[PDB]
């Protein structure tokens, strides 16, 4: 009874970063050696744990947050970081325990002419709390005037697409990111190596 | 008066999307984020220069 990593890492479609998808992993055996030694990931950074010891640990629950961002934003998926993703789309706590895994998807999520299906939040009233998901589409008021539901001078729809094109430079290529949050607060432990 | 800068930078990246230049648009979007965190108005000039290079 292995954990459904295939449903997380080999999903047909990933969520937009503004509306990241959280998959609950429980009541299973997590064969983490499959992911670590796949050599298909560009990023595999663990916090609070080394990747080579994951096979020897049990967790209460594991939550896999999946989304697509651009290459230059991969560094924002980390504790202590800031930026439009870290602040308005997906914030990780300073005491985060888990692993951040990312890989280039220029041959999946990019299309000729540009793939505009993926969105990020550019405008928000304030910074997100750790693991907060804000999917409101209410028009942002940047200026002194009320918007009252109408876009215009200093009133903007909060989301902006990523135009992922196959010819974009590396920092602008799409990356599929999966963050595995490890609940290591003691309990019966439903996820084991 | 600061508000006019935000509107102008915004319009530039929206225009770039319409020209089929997504990378340039993404570069400008970063100027919007930085602008709204700072008093640095030279970001408008950069956005304008990026548009001129694209056109
Ligand atoms: C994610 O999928 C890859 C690729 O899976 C293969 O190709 C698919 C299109 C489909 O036909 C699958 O049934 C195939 O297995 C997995 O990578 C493979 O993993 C196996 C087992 O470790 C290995 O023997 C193969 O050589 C790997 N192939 C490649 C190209 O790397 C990958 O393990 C899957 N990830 C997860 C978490 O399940």
């Amino acid at each position: 009874n292995l954990c459904p990593f295939g449903e997380v890492f080999n999903a047909t479609r990933f969520a937009s970063v503004y509306a990241w998808n959280r998959k609950r992993i429980s009541n299973c055996v997590a064969d983490y050696s499959v992911l670590y030694n796949s050599a298909s990931f560009s990023t595999f950074k663990c916090y609070g744990v080394s990747p080579t010891k994951l096979n020897d640990l049990c967790f209460t629950n594991v939550y896999a947050d999946s989304f697509v961002i651009r290459g230059d934003e991969v560094r924002q998926i980390a504790p202590g970081q800031t930026g439009k993703i870290a602040d308005y789309n997906y914030k990780l706590p300073d005491d985060f325990t888990g692993c951040v895994i990312a890989w280039n998807s220029n041959n999946l999520d990019s299309k000729v002419g540009g793939n505009y299906n993926y969105l990020y939040r550019l405008f928000r009233k304030s910074n997100l709390k750790p693991f907060e998901r804000d999917i409101s589409t209410e028009i942002y008021q940047a200026g002194s005037t009320p918007c009252n539901g109408v876009e215009g001078f200093n009133c903007y729809f909060p989301l902006q697409s990523y135009g992922f094109q196959p010819t974009n430079g590396v920092g602008y290529q799409p990356y599929r990111v999966v963050v595995l949050s490890f609940e290591l607060l003691h309990a019966p432990a439903t996820v084991c190596g | 008066d600061k508000e006019w800068i935000l509107q102008k930078i915004y319009e530039i990246m929206r225009l770039l999307d319409e020209l089929g230049h997504a990378e340039a648009s993404m570069r400008v979007s970063d100027l919007i984020y930085e602008f709204m965190k700072k008093g640095d108005e030279r970001l408008l000039e950069e956005a304008e220069r990026l548009l001129e290079e694209v056109e």
